[PDB]
């Protein structure tokens, strides 16, 4: 195995760490800038929703490999790359919610 | 003197409290500085036609050159302001002290 | 490239644009907006071939 | 040996003049404008968002 | 009866702004291997009120960042002074007879350039800024070499009174005397209606409309106006400074006619240069009158100076 | 009402300089400026100036081109100001517009003014001469004996000018 | 008075324009529909932020040339004179000046950009 | 403005009751964040942030992670501002 | 009604107006443009019927999307015609744009402009030929001329 930026795990958590601090202070620029309508703390309660969706990863590789998606969105929003379709996606506000309850899903339909 | 001159030296003593009452921009206060000028111009140009003083005709003319001459000299000292702190804002120039 | 198959496995168009458009950058400095547009027209990019 | 004899509490801090010449407080003075070349612009080919 | 003739004035030149944008789609099309706008009206003759129609029913749209007053303000003064610029001109005699029209002509040109300014500055939208600046640009350019041009001239007439034109040139044009300062005048008014190859504020195919790029429906429609009436008027100034016309004081039909004619002529040049050559570079612009235009034109401004006097003909004051 | 058109025209003079002296944004004041400039281009041919006041005009004209330029590129603020966006230029505003209402009322109503000269309410027609210029415009006689008598302002002018172009030069070399 | 009328006319004439042109029409105006015009993506910063000018040292020059344009035209009346001799040398003297001004400029390279 | 050790601490205890997931109660100068308040790693890491706007410094990630007692930040804090 | 009569015949004038000078947006995705730039060359000029490409949606009339439209392009589409003002009539130019056409089943392609903005007339084809194109401007001039705006502000 070759390391892609880190040889363990507590480096990557390190790089974790700073991509996570560089969001944080990010997000009220996003709110201003794309004129998005969310709350700051809406914003950062969905970014670390976002940390938290793989926090489960244990190994170094892919935990860098993330980190680096992670940064590469991060320039996207600091630029305008990304637009506030881009932004807003991340919150599924036209999706309707799925129930996860077996009943819920029988009645609804097959899908196991 | 007509209400006319009354109004025109109004003008100037406007244009001179605008000049020594800066807010933040030095392009304002060449503004002013132009206003005063013009005002000035104004004046000069009513006597003269008044008193028929005509060969004093062209001084209102000469006044607005060395204006124009000011003018460019203000800018291009603000040009050089802006360069070295990147506003022109008048709060920069505050090295020099006393 | 075919695996024996009816259908190709992999097929990469090699786009003479793509490396045009690319070196724009390059080309580009020094020079203004509509030399950047003169630049643009002189590599003959579709971006049919570039995005493909 | 300081900017001014009989200093003040708020001048003592204050440092002496610069011997030849004042640093340059060059922080971020020039911003570049930022522009959106295409997709739209005629002259963009329609599908080209270039950041200039 | 006076408001009557602003009346008689106004009214025709709009109609002919709207029927000139008829014959420059034509002319442009014909020399394209095209047929202009024909569908609509015998021979395209009702394209103009149809497209006046769909402006002026079309939705005017405030932009969120813009300035509303100068935004609002801007046409009005555009079209404002391109009709106020039609007065002075002797046609054959002037609506306003001014001792000093040219420079009138000249202040008002002067002050129509703001409308190009104001208008980019209040869209508050890129592209507007940078055609605002490009406009900036090309008044620096051409303002000076103009002012020079016009005023060696306007020496061979003797006053800047336009009427006196007609008289200068009642034997001969002035073409003849002065046709290098003919060709760098005609470039100069091409420059000063921002036309093709000098296109520069508009620029769609750099900027996508330039100044009026966030300008809809009847502003647009306001902006288009004053620019073709500009055409219209600096092509029939350069009739009246260089291609004079036969007044006969009992018939003034004669001499209407032929300057309409002349006028007619030089707008379809200017057509004729729109469809030819490309467009210039504002850089390129600019060296171009600085560095060429305004050495020439300063030394036959001395030339023109010199020759009445070396040669005895100085015009009359009166 | 045509009676007072100079006064009228130097209200508005004023006014537009109460408008550039509040210092808005330089874009506004380049507005103020430019209708100043006009009214007292205005001004000027009421009283016979047509020349002097169209130079004006003109040379005021192209100086407020440069410095829109000029404040779109130094003098630039993200959101500039007008006489209504912050309450320093709008003291400053209503301020000078009340001092003009106040002396322009004052003056017109009471006989003879003194705020620090004596100014005589009567209309500006009654100053003028009766006499005849003939076949002549004394302001374009007396502004061209610039070349006829006034060589030393024509020497003492031009050389102030290209000492200025290169003064310019060397302010904005910036070593 | 003439002018004035003629200037109230044209400009009451463009204010009707304008005015049927924002209360004849029909609107439904949205945020989207008035947001800035970008090229269909959305602005990265504001269109009031500097704008370096490459041209600065051009428009004080023409400023400077504005004023000798101002001096120059006078001339047309001062042909009139009898001190013609006079007259022609200092005409002469201020076009000179003014050439010897634009060839400084352009020989230190100051009629070149940025 | 002799930048006390106390006012520091106070400084810090602001900081850390304004941070809603602490609880006002249990918050302590020797109240570990980790065990003691229960607050997680990425929330060590926003109250740092906390810290490091309100004394203006910028804290490094290693000297960050060495941190988790309020008390430590206010110590770390004196480090680098120099106090006592 | 004399009412009705007048309100009829200033419709009549507006949609006259509002299809001779029809102004369509320089907007062109994809091969489809070809065809519309062959539609404005010299055999089918379009600007014979009126219709002028201008730049700026602001000062456009029509937009007609000729060529596939992306995922990522779609907002920028959609911007498009929002700043767009009305009237303001869309034509989709091609199978691509109809309904994804070649590309349907791609990840990258909307399934249609459709979906994205509302369309007015759809001109099949891949690529459709110039005359195809200038047929379904002509069907959207008719379409034009056919509404009744005023009649129902007065009925209404
Ligand atoms: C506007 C809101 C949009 C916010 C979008 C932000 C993103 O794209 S999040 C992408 C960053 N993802 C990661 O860093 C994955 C980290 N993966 C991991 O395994 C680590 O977190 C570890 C190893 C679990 C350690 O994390 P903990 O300290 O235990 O927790
Ligand atoms: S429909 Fe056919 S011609 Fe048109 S863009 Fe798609 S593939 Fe090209």
């Amino acid at each position: 195995v070759k390391p892609i930026f880190s040889r363990d795990m507590n480096e990557a958590k390190r790089r974790v760490r700073e991509l996570y601090r560089a969001w944080y202070r990010e997000v009220p620029n996003t709110v201003h800038l794309f004129q998005l309508d969310i709350s700051v703390k809406q914003g950062r309660d969905k970014v670390r929703e976002m940390f938290m969706k793989n926090a489960h990863v244990t190994d170094p590789r892919v935990v860098d490999l993330l980190v680096i998606k992670g940064k590469m969105e991060l320039e996207e929003t600091i630029n305008v790359w990304k637009q506030r379709t881009h932004i807003m996606r991340f919150f599924h506000e036209t999706e309707a919610p799925r129930p996860t309850d077996f009943l819920s899903k029988f009645y609804v339909g097959h899908d196991p | 003197m007509p209400l006319v001159y009354m109004n025109i030296i109004m003008a100037f003593a406007i244009a001179l409290a605008g000049l020594l009452m800066y807010r933040s921009h030095l392009m304002s206060s060449l503004l002013c500085l132009e206003g005063m000028m013009l005002s000035l111009f104004i004046m000069s140009t009513l006597i003269i036609l008044n008193t028929h003083f005509t060969l004093a005709n062209m001084m209102p003319i000469i006044l607005l050159v060395f204006a124009a001459c000011e003018a460019a000299l203000g800018l291009s000292l603000l040009v050089m302001v802006s360069n070295t702190y990147g506003t022109d804002y008048v709060q920069n120039l505050n090295l020099l002290q006393c | 490239v075919s695996d024996g198959s009816s259908r190709p496995y992999r097929c990469k168009i090699k786009a003479p644009g793509f490396a045009h458009l690319a070196g724009l950058d390059k080309m580009s400095k020094g020079h203004m907006l509509a030399d950047v547009v003169a630049i643009i027209g002189t590599q003959d990019i579709v971006f049919g071939e570039v995005d493909r | 040996g300081g900017a001014v004899m009989y200093p003040t509490k708020e001048t003592a801090h204050w440092k002496p003049p610069p011997w030849n010449d004042v640093d340059p407080p060059k922080d971020t003075l020039v911003s570049n404008l930022t522009l959106n070349f295409g997709p739209q612009h005629p002259a963009a080919h329609g599908v080209l968002r270039l950041v200039m | 009866m006076f408001m009557i003739n602003i009346l008689s004035l106004i009214i025709p030149i709009l109609l002919a702004v709207a029927f000139l944008t008829l014959v420059e789609r034509k002319v442009l099309g014909y020399m394209q291997l095209r047929k202009g706008p024909n569908v609509v009206g015998p021979y395209g003759l009702l394209q103009p009120i149809a497209d006046a129609l769909k402006l002026f029913t079309k939705e005017p749209l405030r932009p969120a960042t813009s300035s509303i007053s100068m935004f609002i303000i801007a046409p009005i003064l555009a079209l404002s002074l391109a009709l106020t610029m039609w007065v002075p001109l002797p046609m054959p005699y002037p609506l306003i007879n001014m001792n000093l029209g040219v420079l009138f002509m000249l202040a008002m040109s002067s002050l129509a350039v703001y409308s190009i300014l104001w208008s980019g500055w209040a869209s508050n939208s890129k592209y507007a800024l940078i055609g605002a600046l490009r406009a900036v640009a090309q008044t620096i350019s051409y303002e000076v070499t103009l002012a020079i041009i016009l005023l060696s001239v306007l020496l061979m007439n003797g006053s800047y009174t336009l009427s006196t034109l007609i008289t200068t040139q009642e034997h001969i044009w002035m073409i003849f005397t002065s046709w290098p300062l003919a060709m760098m005048w005609f470039i100069s008014t091409l420059a000063e209606t921002n036309r093709a190859p000098f296109d520069l504020t508009e620029g769609e195919s750099e900027l996508v409309s330039g100044f009026n790029v966030e300008y809809a429906a009847g502003p647009f429609a306001m902006f288009f106006m004053a620019e073709y009436a500009n055409i219209i008027m600096m092509n029939a100034f350069t009739a009246i400074l260089f291609l004079g016309a036969s007044h006969d004081p009992h018939t003034p039909e004669l001499y209407t006619i032929n300057f309409v004619l002349k006028t007619l002529a030089l707008t379809i040049t200017f057509l004729w240069i729109r469809a030819s050559y490309p467009r210039f570079r504002y850089d390129q612009l600019m060296h171009l009158l600085w560095k060429s235009f305004l050495p020439l034109t300063l030394a036959l401004c001395m030339w023109h100076i010199s020759l009445p006097i070396m040669t005895a003909s100085i015009p009359p004051q009166s | 009402m045509t009676m007072y058109i100079a006064f009228i025209l130097s209200t508005i003079f004023v006014i537009g300089f109460v408008g550039f002296s509040s210092k808005p944004s330089p874009i506004y004041g380049g507005l103020g400026l430019i209708v100043s400039g006009g009214v007292g281009c205005g001004i000027v041919l009421n009283f016979g100036g047509s020349f002097l006041g169209l130079m004006v005009f003109l040379i005021y004209l192209g100086g407020m081109l440069v410095v829109f330029g000029y404040t779109t590129a130094m003098a630039t603020e993200m959101y500039p100001e007008v006489w209504v966006s912050n309450k320093t230029v709008f003291g400053a505003f209503v301020s000078g517009l009340m001092m003009e209402f106040c002396m322009v009322y004052y003056a017109l109503k009471e006989e003879e003014v003194e705020i620090i000269f004596k100014f005589n309410g009567l209309g500006d027609w009654v100053i003028y001469d009766t006499g005849d210029s003939g076949f002549f415009s004394e302001e374009a006689m007396g502004i061209a004996a610039l070349y006829s008598y006034g060589t030393w302002l024509v020497i003492v002018t031009g050389w102030s000018l290209l000492i200025g172009v290169v003064v310019i030069m060397e302010i904005t070399r910036g070593n | 008075m003439n002018i004035m009328l003629t200037l109230l006319t044209n400009v009451t004439l463009a204010s009707l324009l304008v005015l049927i042109a924002f209360w004849l029409p029909q609107l439904n105006a949205y945020s989207e529909k008035t947001s800035p015009y970008e090229c269909g993506f959305d602005p990265m910063g504001s269109a009031r932020l500097p704008f370096s000018m490459k041209f600065f040292l051009v428009a004080i020059t023409f400023l400077l040339f504005d004023l000798e344009i101002a001096l120059l035209l006078p001339l047309p009346w001062a042909s009139q004179t009898n001190n013609l001799k006079t007259m022609l040398t200092m005409a002469l003297f201020l076009l000179i000046l003014l050439a010897a001004s634009l060839a400084y400029e352009w020989t230190q390279k100051g009629l070149e950009w940025a | 403005p002799p930048l006390t050790l106390e006012a520091i601490k106070d400084r810090v205890l602001y900081v850390l009751k304004l941070y809603d997931k602490i609880d006002p109660e249990k918050l302590s100068v020797n109240s570990h964040f980790m065990k003691d308040l229960g607050l997680d790693s990425l929330d060590q890491v926003e109250i740092i942030m906390a810290m490091e706007d309100e004394f203006g410094f910028e804290i490094p990630d290693i000297d960050a992670e060495k941190l988790m007692c309020p008390q430590e930040i206010v110590d770390y804090i004196a480090d680098k501002k120099d106090v006592y | 009604s004399r009412g009705e009569y007048v309100v009829a015949k200033l419709d009549d004038l507006v949609n006259w107006a509002r299809r001779s000078s029809l102004w369509p947006m320089t907007f062109g995705l994809a091969c489809c443009a070809v065809e519309m730039m062959h539609m404005a060359a010299p055999r089918y000029d379009m600007d014979r019927f009126g219709v002028v490409f201008r730049a700026s949606p602001r000062q456009s009339d029509v937009m007609i999307v000729a060529g596939t439209l992306t995922n990522k392009m779609a907002p920028a589409l959609r911007k498009v015609y929002d700043q767009m003002p009305e009237p303001r009539y869309v034509v989709s130019m091609g199978s691509c744009a109809n309904g994804g056409g070649y590309y349907h089943y791609s990840y990258s392609v909307v399934r249609g402009c459709d979906r994205i903005v509302p369309v007015d007339i759809y001109v099949p084809g891949c690529p459709p030929t110039a005359e195809a194109l200038l047929y379904g401007i002509l069907q959207l001039q008719r379409k034009i001329k056919r509404e009744k705006r005023l009649r129902i502000w007065y009925r209404r």
